[PDB]
């Protein structure tokens, strides 16, 4: 989804694929629903 | 852009035309057209791509004329006609492909896709056939200004927007009043819901309207308006505005009296309707309200007098609706339908190729966020990328 | 009318054709006859309006011809063109309102707005270039008599109709037996209530019957069937017919068994459908039978059997519905639709030149009114001002 | 079928442009052409008819050419025309008519209805004029085998399926969870219910997942997505699977959370979009998996609690729901829509001619048993009696 | 395709006939045969490959002609003809294996492999020299429609199915009535079982039958029917249906009584049969019906009478069998069979260029899994590997 609507680049796309909190937290900060929402769901899920 | 339907035209017309048997009466014009088309192309090298994961290719036109000796067309013919058409279908959908995705805040209409900007030349413009389309004939008006329009059936102008206002609320939710609506695609499904059934209120009425305000003026538009909307009709169990608490709603419909739609312009009234429901027109209008109300029956029975009563428990809560449904429409601008895949083509195009977001079109091109701020900046990009995806799709489907 | 038809497609196929740089062998025949449309016209002094807001204008043709020994297209000829061509348009525009704002109950299909009578003349034959669109096929059809046929897309042949029949009432309203129903536009919504739940009936089978006539017959026609209608399965509070005093519908949906859809013709059964719900098929039909039942389920749970008692409390009433839309048809006559614009245009002109009512259309061309008596003057007029609507709209959209 | 299809155009083009008063510079061709099609045609002698009341006639055609000498044209020419026309309009109509009800499973696309074998011979090759129509163009194309498309404006590709799955159930039916879909036409219904609100699943939540698995991919679909289904939102008697008993269901509506949607291909996944509603589009998909989930409120007021206790009574049931309607979309194969008439002219004539059952559609073709298995063999089929039904409304609509 | 096995045939008949020594009188027509060939070729340049791990190799054709100048061939001519046909025979080769391995649910009869679909163009069709074969002659027919057929001997017509049927069961297994039947390739066992000996049963007589319906049809069948089913006439353990627990089966063997079995056609019957057995035929049929019966003996002797008791333990259960096997047949499609090794130069082909798993054929093209469900795609799509792979075996096998 991401890589479709908010079209990645090849370091951000190998970055997200690594897992890496810089790329995750510049995302977070550029206010990317697609991110934001996923983010939320686990916090759903980590509530107990 | 011209040049790039009469292409797209020409091809289209030759697939159709130039087949084994026919007679040469009937495409020896479409043939001079070709021949001339193929004549202005030789010598010329295009570049394609250069954005996301589309390729860059590169196009170069040497092919040979199409013969104007013969009477009726054979199949040596149309095989090196085809042969001859398929790339220049190729190279067309690659043009496209290459338009749809480019966006600009300083004059979107001028092209981009450098290819295209290259045959916006003069040398290409012996290409032109005819401009019949619908888009193509907007977009020649519109640059040589004039009083335009596109039609639709089913316009998508509404943004998707579920939610309700209550002018009287509670922490315990208990006695509401207030109006719940949702305004998706060509659909406006309200309802205004008392809990007391208009008891305390002054002659047993309570008003509520709802004002919409479309950032784009219609005209001629064909509407059905009928009571009684259905997915404000059913029990539910609504969040609080600060999301900390939760209400029950369970509905029970009753008929809205001293109905009235206004379709207005600028403020001012432009169309006014009272108390009629089905079809109905309006020949322009940028706002609507609609306005009705919720009469408590004078008379009742014993049921529905006993879910009515006059103590605050209100277990039955009173509801008048609306379903308002645009079928057809025309408007100066350029919007989606239920009819035309244009804005697919281009979303798919560009969800496809992983088009980096740009400054002008909304990522990944959500209708919602594009018709809730539909700037000419926007509207100018979108017309652009609908007109060649209608081009597109005139060659492949 | 034909040789109106003639100048709109004539005026936009040169607006789309003669545009800059295009070959003359391609509009060689367009530019032929728009020559003679400019020979013929020219000297003739015409007079449009009269009536209403609309102004008296009077057109006098005083125009020369389109050269023809260029080669390929300039702007030095495309601008006389447009500067000619512009005022054939306004002069089309303004006759085809003046058309569409005239009524007559003798002879509906002869030419009002004496413009047009004199266009009908015998010297104006020769501008006659292709009858080809829907409308001005079926006009010269009709008129040399033969079969004709309108295809359209969800179309509004059902006037507005919200009500209920009770076969078994009471004034309390508390053991009730009937059908409700709202037709309108291409959808029925029929849902047949019994409030004992067949516990009375025999066989715990009780019977509804809905019996649909069109003021006019359809062909081809394409619908969608399906159960448990959606606006008559709420709870709800609905008027006495006397309008004195209301009563409730808390109703509980559940299955029409034997279902049975006879599309018929003057009585003559054609079409019959048992138990078969969605995509179906009508050849022809004017007249529409549903007819259902409410069966008791006799293997009840506790949750249910709580629900149908035997005796008269009966706060759970059974319901068994059943949508039908029309999504395609045909028809011999002319009806308005969900995908094109004539109606919306017609009573746009009218609503906004202030035109007063007419001996045959009712006041604001209310559908619902026009539908419900759709004798074959209204139906004349309707297809004869839905015919110069469409012509002004292949030019002015 | 290519020749048959020119012969219609040409029909068509004749009725048309060739009235009293025309200019022969606009109909010269048509008329080499038409005169080229009498020549082919003369000395054939055809035959047409032999199933069902499809009365058996034969055709001999021995006409005479139409003058080239005039300039304007006259009404003892147009009346010649006429009855030359009408003979090839019936002859194709009849011709139509035979080759819609025949079937075969080996190489359905070969022509049936031996007429239009000999009309498929080489020297009937000379009456093409254009293959201009979608349906003729991608019929061209697939000969020619290439990318091809049909474009569809809200397809009929679900078939009718209302059902439920229940994965914990009781003999007593009141503790449920499941989920419902009713998925007809373009549409599909779908609701999670959980009569428990999720008070003893994990973490307050409950997942559902309708996994929806179509027989033919398509492509640029635009796609419409709303919460709150509506016909699975009212009380509801419903029966058991094996249909012993019957249970009830009084829903109460909330939000979807975690809403996904996902637009597969082949198990391949191509689209996907998470929580967001309104127009959407999927590029290209086979399969359409929905995930949605059922939240107990954390906060809830009086009201609500006393609907969501922690105990099995359970008199009223939480539900979510998802609507999902496909406005318009594109397809290699042919399907059927609520714009186009082709299915309908099958079916009717069909009807109206006694066809018995053959032995590859099902009997009446009803589309609901023509698309739970769209063999190829029935996708040929289909298309050929849809192309020549386009053909045949041409004239006969 | 026809080229392909003319190419084959010539190479073949090259390597045959061409030899040192043999006389120009017996070779002149096959010189001018294999000149005419290499005239059609040079010039040309195929590709061949690309799909699983067959590699792309790429053929360029420019050879010379072979002399008419001697009268007994020398070594000096072998050598030059067989260093040409060593290469065409190769790439015939690679050609077939490039096209038993692509497949097509539309128009699997239309030449895959494109080489091969350059091949079917009309320069190439000055190679043909005579479509001899049965399956090449079938094809040609199948194009020229007509009656084709095909002839087999022992052919794998029925899927695997072991399977039985118990019309009165028990949770023990000890008193049971049934039958067993084992369907495979050619060959049917089947075997009607009493644990009774048909004691409790009307004139003391129990009757079996057992209806194998054909997926297609056979003709000139020739067919040996035998008693005593020999696989099901010693002692088994068998599971239940539900598989959870096991039943012991010790059968004793019977004869059938009034045994009758009738090869049908579409319900209607054809042949019929009655206490015959060895050697038997069969015009045409679609469907098999085994009839037997078993028939307790009256006059028993104190051994055999030990067995059958009156009571339920039963340790000896009585059987009847009957043993059928097809020996020769007609199919008016494509099987397979005994005596013919297409499938397996398919299949081998498959499973050694590691072909993935396409729309049309099972996973490892399983036999049981292809014919089980013999839509017509799958029938034409190994209608044509067949093909295909006949005129790859009629050079290297």
């Amino acid at each position: 989804n991401l890589n479709d609507n908010y079209g990645i680049s090849r370091q951000q796309a190998f970055n997200l694929l690594r897992s890496d909190p810089r790329v995750l937290r510049e995302f977070i900060n550029q206010d990317n629903p697609i991110i934001r929402n996923r983010i939320e769901q686990l916090i759903m899920q980590c509530r107990l | 852009m011209d040049v790039l339907y009469s292409l797209s035209k020409t091809l289209k017309d030759a697939r159709d035309k130039i087949v084994e048997g026919t007679l040469y009466s009937n495409v020896s014009d479409l043939i001079q057209q070709f021949n001339q088309m193929i004549i202005t192309m030789n010598g010329n090298e295009f570049q394609t791509g250069g954005i996301g994961n589309l390729p860059i290719r590169n196009w170069n036109f040497d092919f040979g004329l199409l013969g104007t000796t013969l009477l009726n067309l054979d199949a040596n013919y149309v095989e090196t006609a085809r042969n001859t058409i398929d790339y220049f279908v190729d190279f067309v959908d690659n043009v496209c492909m290459d338009e749809m995705v480019r966006e600009s805040q300083r004059n979107g209409i001028a092209p981009q896709s450098d290819s295209l900007r290259k045959l916006s030349g003069i040398k290409f413009k012996r290409i032109n056939f005819d401009n019949s389309s619908e888009y193509i004939e907007n977009w020649n008006l519109q640059n040589r200004r004039q009083r335009t329009g596109f039609t639709f059936h089913k316009p998508n102008i509404f943004p998707y927007s579920a939610s309700f206002t209550l002018n009287r609320s509670q922490p315990a939710h208990d006695n509401l009043m207030g109006t719940m609506w949702l305004n998706a695609g060509s659909e406006i499904q309200v309802a205004g819901f008392d809990y007391s059934c208009a008891i305390n209120a002054p002659a047993n009425i309570q008003q509520f309207e709802h004002i919409v305000q479309l950032r784009r003026v219609l005209t001629t538009a064909t509407i059905t308006l009928l009571p009684d909307a259905e997915r404000f009709s059913f029990p539910r169990v609504i969040n609080s505005a600060d999301g900390a608490t939760t209400w029950y709603f369970n509905p029970v419909i009753l008929r809205p009296n001293n109905v009235e739609v206004e379709f207005l312009l600028n403020g001012q009234i432009i169309n006014t309707y009272q108390a009629r429901f089905g079809t109905i027109i309006a020949r322009n209008f940028d706002t609507i309200r609609l306005s009705f109300q919720l009469m408590r029956p004078p008379n009742m029975t014993p049921a529905v007098a006993a879910l009515f009563p006059n103590a605050q428990p209100f277990e039955h809560h009173a509801t008048v609706g609306l379903t308002l449904r645009i079928e057809s429409a025309v408007c100066e601008s350029v919007l989606a339908d239920a009819s035309k895949t244009m804005l697919a083509n281009v979303t798919s195009v560009r969800q496809e190729y992983a088009i980096p977001v740009g400054p002008v079109f909304p990522p990944g091109m959500n209708w919602t966020d594009l018709i809730t701020n539909y700037s000419p900046s926007r509207e100018d990009n979108l017309q652009r990328v609908f007109t060649v995806a209608s081009i597109r799709s005139m060659l492949v489907k």
